[PDB]
RNA sequence: AGGUAGUUGGUGGGGUAACGGCCCACCAAGCCGAAGAUCGGUACGGGCCGUGAGAGCGGGAGCCCGGAGAUGGACACUGAGACAC
RNA sequence: GCCCGAGUGGUGGCCACUAUUAUUGGGCCUAAAGCGGCCGUAGCCGGGCCCGUAAGUCCCUGGCGAAAUCCCACGGCUCAACCGU
RNA sequence: ACCCGGGUAGUCCUGGCUGUAAAGGAUGCGGGCUAGGUGUCGGGCGAGCUUCGAGCUCGCCCGGUGCCGUAGGGAAGCCGUUAAG
RNA sequence: GAGCCCGGGCUCCGUGAGGGGGGAGAAGUCGUAACAAGGUAACCGUAGGGGAACCUACGGCUCGAUCACCUCCU
RNA sequence: UGGAGGUGAUUUAAAUGC
């Protein structure tokens, strides 16, 4: 369930509906659902929270399962909707958010290096991206030919 | 909880029927942000611990 | 002891490496 | 090799054990207990392997196993390898040339025996003997005899006397 | 992480029966295990079970009947000749009577003596007694 | 984990693992890298001539006193100071100065005198090749130059 | 703990019974290394052997099998064959 | 008086005992022994479900790992060692 | 020397080096499984109270932090859902 | 194309004044360090000083002290 | 009933013995 990765801490137990095919007193279409998403990524929203306004709004817990079957080569849901529209960053937002991060981190110890603590979290949340980086190399979002490094951090960003 | 004996949350759907446009809308129990209304801009509910706290009287069918 | 040894052995050495730089 | 001693040679009831066998057998040292003991060690061993291992393997091994043991007679008709580890160093030594001479009758005690088959006064099949170890067969006993011989040319040897005056065979 | 859930079902199954709960959840649950309480259960050394798969994973209710005394997987799972089994027999097993080395094989998965009466064998899986 | 890797193709560690542990054993490193053969004279072997350069008496131990019987030989090829531990009552009489005596160890090549005597890791066996026990009772033989 | 300069490879050639950097002319800059190379120690290698319930550990003796040597070190003839107890 | 017996004992070496080298089959709070803590490279180790290959893996056949030594049988030498089949 | 009266380095700040400890819980990390009780910290939930603020309390749950203790382990002390099972 | 030689460098074997330590011998001397709060608790890393055991400073730890005084916990 | 801290602490009691 837990684990306490850079902590001792267990983690949360938040859990998924046991719902394998979906509610149907909730209803939309394969049409409807996809402009809902249009919508909310034109905003500049990103898909988890894409998922978190349309759960809280038009009530539909994962997009999977009201989707697919529609084109059952696989689960359709949010970014999979997006990427036949073109909508998608080329980055995973994973990967993205990570790296955004951790931009602005850098500018603070610029101006107020004595910080072990805010020194210490650099170390720890670029071996975050190394990983990240690593195995989406080989999966294929970020091609071969990329190194990670703090100038092509401020590169990616900007 | 029920981790080992299938983890079920502890949510249900509730139907909620907007009091300043009469606008329904349906609302997971526990809202983790501001869920606005389509057709009054209001907040029908505000997120903070569990269960998102409704703000003041907004009608209500329980599913 | 371990006070006695270390010290003693910090003389040995030191002295013997007087001895080994001279 | 040929011989054993256990991890502790002057343990007492390994040694109680010996020297009642000692005199009843009537060895001449422990050596010839212990070929024994080594002897029934072996088939034993094998006994054991041969029936613990898968049964498809050639069969021939076990056959061959108890085929010399009915022949030397310390089975007599059973058909398991567990009777074999049911034999003792006493039945092994009941086997003997020394002890078979007593129980037919062709001497006084085992002791007398002793004397006789070194000095040529026993035969098996038409050859002498000088080793009273020698490994009887079933098929063997029914050839123990004299011709040339000290104790049976004539009748009157006194040594015609010593063997009748007991006339007592079985277990040595 | 985990790994060799199997094992993690196992271990749990065996600590399981060593109190003398009544029956056993095995949150964790796949082919592995599903297969292996299968053939268990056709050996009889449990009672039934019911698995339901919940979207999240396979989970394992088992009945426990009594009879277990212990089973185990095996570490590095060795490859294991049908020659060499023997050995692997009186090494693991309590007496030649038992025979649940669950071993994998080209005709599926056995115990111990279900592969002896076939006649193949391969990698170690695990072990039930 | 106890400790070992298991794994189908770890084994390599393991192979490693154990040698570097063996060299743990005293006696397991020092006769492979042969230091039983190197220091304690003799060359290895399991005994050595050589001539009496005089006879010396030494104390026994802690709890002990009384007067061994010690050679001091030099052994011949070696060529090493040995100083050594007699046998027997009388004996230090039937060996003359400048006889060859020929020497081995006694209890344990480890190092180990016996609990009596301090040094003597050495026994003598032998005056003008002819040995002490033999020297000890009268009739056997009697000594010679 | 870094080593390597006929050194790794390429082209063409010599020599040899013959392939081959074996040797050599020209061209290239490889080749090997922490899955431990290089260097240092030690040591003929194998069949076996000793021991040990087994797993294992130690060992290369007669004998057989294969290689190396003949006071140390180099060198050719003569012969199918030797660089020749 | 006990042992063993043409042997018996001394020194030395190796193996066993020694799960005191842990695969089988060891530990590591206080007995020896956790790195003061983390990161991630090399390595090892990996949730479920379907399909291909069959590299490992198992099964069968086939080429082959000299003789000797070993183990078992029978046969030979008075017996066995030893040798022959 | 313990006790008392003076006293430099240092103790403070800034930049750098140095890298040690009974740096302990003398207890490497991760996952799963295995009676319980109680106190406590923070988060959730159903109520009663209310000063209408989770302020005062009851119980289930989740994360952490102590103590006591069943089965088991341990040589014993002890450990025992914060394992040394 | 060997052995052979020559000049230098590097390494190894036989052997040497002198020099270091160990396990000891336990009848000389100095002291009381630790083990009892050892009579100033003890250890610990670091630094200085003392003939010695050792003392002191600073930080840590209890494998820490004996009541007393105060505080919590089944 | 058994466990953990925080600080008074007591100098009126002397070194050694194979």
């Amino acid at each position: 369930m837990a684990r306490m990765h850079a902590r001792k801490r267990g983690k949360s137990g938040s859990k998924r509906p046991p719902r394998t095919a979906p509610p149907i007193w909730v209803e939309y279409t394969v049409e409807e659902i996809e402009n809902l998403v249009v919508k909310l990524r034109k905003e500049g929203y990103s898909t988890a929270m894409i998922g978190t306004i349309l759960r809280d709004q038009y009530g539909i817990p994962s997009v999977k399962l009201f989707k697919d079957p529609d084109n059952p080569n696989r689960n359709l849901t949010i970014t999979r909707i997006l990427e036949k529209h073109g909508l998608a960053p080329e980055i995973p937002e994973d990967l993205m958010f990570l790296i955004r991060r951790a931009v602005n981190l850098r500018k603070h110890l610029e101006q107020h290096p004595k910080d072990l603590h805010s020194m210490r979290g650099l170390q720890l949340i670029e071996s975050k991206i190394r990983r990240l980086v690593k195995y989406y190399k080989r999966k294929g979002k970020l091609p071969k030919n990329w190194r990670y490094d703090p100038e092509t951090a401020k590169l990616l960003v900007r | 909880m029920a981790k080992p004996i299938i983890p079920m949350p502890r949510s249900r759907f509730l139907r909620v029927k907007c009091i300043d446009c009469g606008n329904e809308q349906i609302v997971f129990s526990h809202p983790a942000t501001k869920v606005r209304c389509l057709i009054c801009g209001a907040t029908l509910v505000e997120p903070t611990g569990g269960k998102g706290i409704v703000k003041a009287k907004i009608l209500e069918v329980l599913e | 002891m371990r006070w006695k040894w270390i010290k003693k052995r910090i003389r040995r050495l030191k002295r013997q490496r007087k001895k080994e730089r001279g | 090799k040929k011989y054993e001693t256990p991890p502790h040679p002057w343990i007492k009831e390994r040694l109680d054990r010996e020297r009642v066998l000692m005199d009843k057998y009537e060895l001449k040292n422990k050596k010839e207990l212990w070929k024994h003991e080594t002897q029934l060690k072996n088939f034993r061993r094998r006994a054991r392997r041969l029936l613990a291992a898968r049964g498809k393997q050639a069969e021939i091994e076990r056959e061959q196993l108890l085929a010399r043991l009915k022949r030397l007679g310390l089975l007599p008709e059973d058909a398991v390898l567990d009777d074999v580890l049911s034999l003792t160093i006493e039945d092994i030594l009941e086997r003997r040339l020394q002890t078979i001479v007593y129980k037919k009758g062709l001497a006084r005690t085992m002791r007398q025996a002793r004397q006789l088959i070194v000095h040529g006064h026993i035969e098996v099949n038409g050859q002498i003997i000088r080793s009273p170890s020698y490994l009887v067969l079933k098929e063997e006993e029914d050839t123990i005899t004299y011709a040339r011989t000290s104790p049976f040319a004539n009748p009157q040897h006194p040594e015609r006397m010593m063997i009748e005056k007991a006339k007592q065979g079985g277990e040595a | 992480t985990l790994l060799d859930p199997l094992a993690n079902a196992l271990s749990h199954i065996t600590n399981s029966e060593r109190v003398g709960k009544r029956e056993v959840y095995i949150k964790p649950a796949s082919k592995l295990i599903g297969e292996v309480l299968r053939v268990m259960q056709k050996y009889g050394y449990i009672g039934e079970f019911e698995f339901i798969d919940d979207g999240r994973a396979g989970v394992y209710r088992v009945q426990l009947l009594g009879r277990i005394n212990k089973a185990g997987a095996i570490k590095p799972r060795f490859p294991v000749k049908v020659s060499e089994f023997e050995k692997w027999e009186k090494r693991f097993l309590p007496a030649f009577e038992f025979g649940i080395l669950i071993v994998s094989t080209s005709q599926g998965v056995m115990s111990h003596k279900e592969a002896i009466e076939k006649g193949i064998g391969g990698r170690l899986i695990a072990y039930v007694y | 984990g106890k400790k070992a890797p298991n794994g189908e193709f770890a084994g390599r560690k393991l192979k490693l693992k154990r040698k570097k542990f063996r060299w743990s054993d005293i006696r397991y490193k020092r006769r492979v890298l042969r230091l039983k053969e190197k220091s304690d004279p003799l060359e290895g072997a399991p005994q050595a001539r050589g001539i009496v350069l005089e006879k010396i008496a030494v104390e026994a131990k802690q709890p002990n006193s009384g007067m061994r019987k010690a050679v001091r030989v030099q052994l011949i090829k070696n060529g090493k100071v040995v100083t050594a531990f007699c046998p027997g009552d009388g004996a230090i009489k039937f060996i003359d100065e400048h006889d060859e005596v020929i020497i081995e160890g006694i209890g344990g090549p480890k190092g180990g005198s016996m609990g009596d005597i301090p040094g003597i890791r050495y026994k003598v066996v032998k005056v003008n090749r002819v040995s002490l026990k033999e020297l000890v009772k009268g009739r056997k033989e009697k000594p010679r130059r």
